[PDB]
């Protein structure tokens, strides 16, 4: 589902008026829900999100 | 006394900034029951 969203859009060329900008998007990679604490990247559970 | 989640270890950290447990990255603390004499009705 995410590849069809990130692949059906066409980025227009950034022309303010040489030097112009053109950005693009590649493959979609979704990670797992972790916890960005002070020790390390801990395992994040759905009841940890419910209690905190 | 405050036993933490995901690991069996008491903390007893009654401070205004200490909210997590020692040697454990989680921050969920359960209050431990103190053996006091309470009464109920049957
Ligand atoms: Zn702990």
């Amino acid at each position: 589902g995410l590849q069809n969203v990130f692949q059906s859009f066409g980025e227009m060329l950034v022309e303010p008026s040489w030097r112009y900008a053109t950005v693009k998007f590649g493959e979609v990679t979704v990670e797992k829900p972790t916890f960005f604490s002070d020790d390390k990247e801990l395992e994040f559970l759905p009841w940890h999100a419910r209690l905190q | 006394t405050y036993v933490c989640g995901d690991c069996g270890q008491e903390n007893t950290l009654k401070s205004g900034d200490v909210i997590q447990c020692r040697e454990c990255g989680y921050r969920i603390l359960y209050k431990k029951r103190t053996r006091r004499v309470v009464q109920y009705e049957a």
